[PDB]
């Protein structure tokens, strides 16, 4: 519960930080 | 065109299987 | 179908009944009502209860809108029968055997009661060691029958000094349960494998 | 006007809903109703009570007189005297609405309160109007007004003045006892019992002590209940006045269970005479009956229910049926028995308790990141 | 009142004395992190809700 | 987000756990539950 | 005209302007993302499709006179769009014809010209390169055309429009789906056309005609690869075969196509509803109620939606087929008032040992039970009338005399109390056992559920799921 959960949430934090920074550079190209 | 497109997809597919291989290999060897 | 149940034939009775059911599987069904249908289904509904297809029993009952409750004792007889198998009511099955609106349903009910007797047997074939002949009358059935000779020759249960002997059906349970040591050591390995190896 | 007013709302309940109880409430309400000029609310109350009597038109012209006598005051005032805000127009027109809260219905009073609320600038006059809305929402138990203005009292007012909020602390948990919140929020801020005089803002004292001692033995069993209510001394003064309430306390704490039921029998029947009463009585007793069982099964692990037949009350089959209903309820963690007649208990260990909490909270967060992973990635 | 670590029996009239487990700390520190991790998923829940 | 699976569509405020437990067991709880003692 | 007619000019033009620029930017955006970066699952495809379920059904119902949806057909009657000048010619025509329909009156669709609004919009050089445009702008004019509901020579306007649109879909399915995969669009297009073609076959005769074609679309599905195509068609193919009250369920028991394997939280939700309906009727109760529980907690994000009222209705029945019952009506709705009163008063009688009240419920509320598709409860819930208390007793007591349990279960005979408890343990209600010597029904062993390897099993389940989220997240997060 302490190692598998917390490592997943950190990688889940890297989801949203990627997908926000992906499309906000995409929609602001032009 | 219908045959020439088919081989060009194979050659690229063989290539970018090699490039994903050693980058996965290099990233392992880079951690040391 | 009437000839199939009269001649005591198991695979052929369901063979003709399926094609009969395929003919009530008619897509364009104008089809004025052949008055033998409801007891024909009741033959199949009682037969398929008898071979312990209870999951197929209730999924067949979908096709009747109001004949289950309003009328039609031919279909009302197995579903009242199956209701009696539910709660605790073994004996009402064996008492309401002697009431059939149709022909006697004899090739269905004798296999039907025999697959009730082994459940009473499989309850009483446990490691609970000894009972007497009056428990055979209560639990199994039948004050002095040929059936006590039947279970004497088929099974044990021999009447000794006014006592039946049922042997211990008890298991031995050889357990260590640390013997999941290889598979538990295996189970740890794919943990660290799936953490690593994708680099 | 509003200050001794809440006893009337007790006699509105007590006369009406127990239909057998129609003897003594009307004896000291009707003589109080011909007093105090109470004219608008009692028409429906006279329907459920004895049908009619002609004092209606007597005080109708008398309620019209004092309506008109002060209406002509503040209309001449606003046409001659030219101050605003908290002026003489203010305190005359709040005297009209306080004439309405004492005499009329709520509706003319509340719209005059909203008429005069935006004419104020001082928070002290604002909060005294919010005192009036909270009390008239407590008259007619209307749960819509009281939820709003308490937030107005917290957020919009009481970042300013001070120690007119303890008057409404007793009103925050007056809401919680008329709600089903008989558990912790009531007993937590009832615990400051240093408010004595039976005022409008402190509606009674001795019954307030009985309110905070009934609700107190559900919030906590022994995380030092005995310091806050038993080693407490200012509470111990006035329960020395009431012998039955004190006996109800010390029977439970000093483990006298047979006299505890006789005390609890009086409490439930005495609870019947209350107007915030509907959440209590079917829930209060059954929570305390299972409260006494749980600590009694503690310190034993091989109890016999024949020992419940005299140390506890009587009724061998009565303990048997009531434990059976409570074990099947998912509470009262023990295992009743037949012919051995031994009430064996089973309580979990540390590890058997901790493993259950982690598997409940584990599947909660697992389900929580199930759904979150499906919202992302299309 | 927790002055003593034992238990009684009515069916035996017999007092039994046992001890207490002090090893609660690891599971106790475990499930408090789940209360923390429940709030950070709620923090990422409305972060994805506020903007996709 | 329809699924086209729609086509048809303290008084009792927090009571239903306590109500599913007991409903009508002579809720006055005194005339038998406290009046055992004349039978014993 | 002075009351409502002066507020008639404001409703066309702003839905003519900014609602038009929705699919203008989306259909432009979906096309270029079909051209480059063709894996556009993380794009505006989904939420626009979430809009076409929600928004455009409530954005417009009629075909929107003064040329908002009645103008769409003179708007897209003339679309060449074939070469880069032919697009830039029509991009000038996107400026021109929308301005004319915003200013003046084009061809006004007075609910009757729908087949010349299917030929000539499809004619005048309309492309199969813009097959999402033809796919969307044929499926979206179903919705003014069905929801008029006048049904006077409009059933064939439905019928021709679907067969036109699906022949365009077939022409995609055989000819050059070059990096496009319109199945993402054309799944719900195949659904929305056949929700109402099912409704057409509700007003008239049976809908096995749909199912033979729906096998054929599922035959051409699952062969290419499954990207929601097998998922959407499977719930559709299951629904009529469940809607028919014939035998009908062994066809689904042999239906070994159980895997969509990912369904965007919404197909998988109601898929678990229909297979829970199946496993409940063939007496697999314990597996049914836990996947009904999984279906209930999977899509609650709705507003009094009615199928949530349906899955909540079945799940309390199957747990009354297992003895236990939770609180149910604590989330009362504007529509749950009708559905709480039978079932709460039902389980009121189930928990008691009363039967004359229970039959009074059946005579009172049989019509609703027959309306809900749950005839079968009376033959199966009378079983658990005796099985509720014997589970309750075996949970409460520990070692009961079978002589005493007969009066407690009001069984009126001590001798068959062996038989019910035999039925309970053989079917596995309680793990207790009978001493057939002096009346004992003794319970289990002492609780040993920490030092007997059982905490490792649950701990392995939570490893195998949580780090599986981790690996699925890392692959899904980095596209660039």
């Amino acid at each position: 519960y302490l190692a598998s959960l917390i490592r997943s949430v950190v990688a889940l934090h890297n989801l949203i930080n990627n997908k926000i920074a992906n499309r906000d550079a995409e929609k602001k190209e032009g | 065109d219908l045959y020439s497109r088919y081989k060009k997809l194979q050659q690229e597919l063989e290539f970018l299987e090699v490039q994903e291989e050693y980058i996965k290999d290099e990233q392992k060897n880079l951690k040391k | 179908a009437q000839w199939s149940i009269l001649r005591k034939d198991i695979p052929s009775f369901e063979r003709y009944m399926a094609q009969l059911k395929c003919y009530y599987f008619d897509y364009k069904e104008q089809l004025p009502e052949s008055a033998y249908m409801h007891q024909l289904l009741g033959l199949n509904l009682l037969f398929l209860l008898s071979q312990n297809r209870v999951a197929e029993f209730h999924t067949e009952l979908e096709r009747l809108p109001a004949k289950d409750i309003q009328t039609n004792v031919y279909i009302k007889h197995p579903v009242s029968l199956e209701q009696y198998l539910m709660e605790g009511s073994y004996n009402k099955v064996f008492l309401a055997k002697g009431n059939i609106p149709a022909e006697s349903y004899t090739f269905f009910i004798d296999i039907l009661l025999d697959t009730i007797r082994d459940e009473i047997a499989g309850c009483i074939e446990k490691a609970y060691e000894k009972i007497l002949f009056t428990e055979a009358t209560r639990i199994l059935f039948f004050n002095t029958p040929k059936k006590m000779t039947d279970y004497a020759k088929k099974r044990g249960w021999v009447l000794g000094p006014n006592n039946y002997y049922s042997f211990a059906s008890q298991q031995q349970k050889p357990e260590d349960t640390t013997i999941p040591s290889t598979e538990l050591a295996k189970q740890v390995i794919e943990y660290a494998r799936q953490l690593e190896m994708i680099v | 006007p509003k200050n001794p007013d809440l006893r009337i709302a007790q006699l509105r309940f007590l006369l009406s809903l127990p239909e057998h109880r129609g003897d003594a409430a009307v004896r000291d309400e009707l003589m109080a109703a011909v007093r105090d000029n109470n004219m608008a609310p009692y028409y429906e109350a006279l329907c459920k009570s004895l049908d009619w009597q002609i004092d209606v038109d007597l005080l109708n012209k008398m309620k019209k007189a004092n309506e008109d006598e002060l209406k002509r005051l503040d209309e001449e005032l606003e046409d001659a005297e030219k101050n605003l805000g908290e002026s003489e127009i203010r305190d005359a027109m709040m005297a009209k609405a306080e004439y309405l809260c004492r005499i009329g219905d709520k509706e003319g009073a509340l719209t005059a309160f909203r008429k005069t609320y935006d004419k104020t600038v001082a928070l002290g006059h604002r909060l005294d109007i919010v005192f009036y809305l909270l009390r008239i929402g407590l008259f007619y138990m209307d749960n819509d007004l009281i939820t709003r203005n308490t937030e107005k009292a917290k957020s919009l007012i009481e970042e300013g003045g001070d120690w007119d909020r303890r008057n409404r602390l007793k009103v925050y948990q007056g809401l919680y006892c008329v709600a089903i919140r008989d558990f912790k929020q009531a007993a937590e801020l009832f615990l400051d019992t240093v408010s004595t005089f039976t005022s409008y803002e402190l509606m009674d004292y001795k019954t307030f002590v009985t309110y905070t001692v009934y609700v107190s033995m559900i919030a906590l069993e022994r995380p030092d209940l005995r310091e806050k209510v038993i080693k407490g001394a200012e509470i111990l003064e006035v329960l020395h006045s009431l012998p039955a309430v004190r006996q109800y306390l010390f029977s439970l704490y000093e483990c006298r269970y047979s006299v505890f039921f006789q005390s609890l029998a009086v409490v439930e029947q005495e609870m019947k005479k209350d107007w915030l009463f509907a959440p209590h009585y079917r829930y209060y007793v059954r929570e305390m009956r299972i409260h006494a069982y749980s600590q009694l099964l503690e310190s034993y692990r091989s109890l016999t229910l024949g020992y419940m037949a005299e140390a506890f009350g009587v009724g061998v089959e009565f303990i048997d049926q009531e434990l059976s209903r409570f074990i099947a309820a998912g509470r009262l963690h023990c295992k009743i028995d037949k012919v051995n007649e031994i009430v064996e208990t089973n309580r979990p260990d540390s590890k058997n308790w901790q493993y259950q909490e982690t598997i409940k909270k584990g599947d909660l967060l697992l389900n929580r990141v199930q759904k979150l992973s499906r919202v992302i990635n299309m | 009142d927790k002055k003593f670590h034992g238990i009684l029996d009515q069916g035996e009239g017999v007092l039994i004395i046992f001890d207490e487990p002090p090893v609660d700390k690891t599971y106790e520190a475990a499930l408090e992190t789940i209360q923390n991790m429940s709030k950070v998923v709620d923090s990422l829940y409305n972060k994805a809700k506020k903007l996709t | 987000m329809s699924e086209k699976k729609q086509p048809v569509d303290e008084d009792n405020w927090d009571d239903d756990n306590v109500e599913d437990d007991f409903s009508n067991q002579l809720r006055a709880e005194l005339e038998k539950h406290g009046y055992k003692m004349e039978t014993s | 005209p002075p009351g409502g007619g002066e507020q008639e000019p404001p409703p066309p033009p702003a839905p003519q302007d900014v609602e038009m620029k929705e699919e203008a930017a989306t259909g432009g955006g979906s096309t270029g993302e079909a051209d480059g970066k063709t894996a556009a699952a993380a794009a505006e495809h989904s939420q626009r499709e979430l809009d076409t379920v929600t928004l455009e059904d409530i954005k417009e119902h009629v075909k929107q006179l003064e040329k908002a949806v009645s103008g769409k057909e003179p708007r897209f009657v003339l679309r060449a769009l074939r070469m880069l000048p032919s697009t830039s010619r029509r991009l000038n025509h996107y400026v021109l014809y929308k301005a004319v329909q915003g200013f003046f009156t084009s061809n006004n669709a007075t609910r009757d010209f729908l087949l010349p609004f299917l030929e000539e919009p499809m004619d005048t050089e309309a492309d199969l390169q813009f097959r999402p445009r033809t796919g969307k702008a044929a499926s979206t004019p179903l919705l003014p055309e069905v929801e008029a509901y006048l049904q006077l020579l409009v059933v064939i306007f439905m019928m021709n429009s679907k067969r036109y649109k699906e022949a365009q879909k077939i022409s995609d399915d055989l000819m050059q789906k070059i990096s496009t995969q319109n199945r993402r669009a054309l799944d719900l297009v195949a659904a929305k056309c056949y929700y109402y073609h099912a409704r057409v076959y509700e007003f008239l005769d049976k809908l096995d005609v749909v199912r033979s074609f729906l096998h054929a679309r599922l035959r051409t599905a699952t062969l290419r690869h499954d990207a929601d195509g097998q998922a959407t068609l499977l719930n559709l193919l299951l629904r009529n075969y469940l809607h028919y009250s014939l035998y009908d369920q062994a066809e689904k028991l042999v239906s070994k196509s159980v895997f969509p394997e990912q369904a965007n939280n919404n197909e998988w939700a109601r898929y678990l509803y229909y297979t829970g309906r199946i496993k409940a009727i063939q007496l697999e109760y314990s597996e049914a109620r836990r996947t009904m529980t999984n279906a209930l907690r999977k899509a609650p994000q709705h507003t009094a939606v009615g199928f949530k009222q349906t899955v909540h209705k079945l799940l309390i029945v199957v747990e009354l087929l297992l003895g236990e019952i939770p609180d149910r009506l604590q989330f009362r709705q504007p529509s749950l008032k009708r559905s709480l009163m039978p079932y709460f008063l039902l389980t009121q009688a189930v928990r008691t040992g009363n039967l004359a009240k229970f039959n009074q419920v059946l005579d009172q509320f049989g019509e609703k039970f027959q309306a809900d598709g749950t005839y079968t409860l009376i033959i199966r819930l009378r079983h658990n009338v005796i099985k509720t208390g014997v589970r309750m007793i075996s949970l409460s007591y520990s070692r009961i005399s079978l002589a005493d349990i007969a009066q407690k279960l009001q069984l009126d005979s001590p001798e068959d109390a062996e038989f019910i408890v035999a039925k309970a343990i053989r079917d596995g209600v309680i793990e207790a056992s009978i001493n057939h010597e002096k009346g004992y029904v003794q319970s289990k062993e002492m609780i040993d559920i920490y030092s007997t390897r059982e905490p490792q099993l649950a701990f392995h389940q939570r490893i195998s799921f949580c780090l599986d989220i981790h690996n699925m997240s890392v692959k899904a997060m980095r596209f660039p």
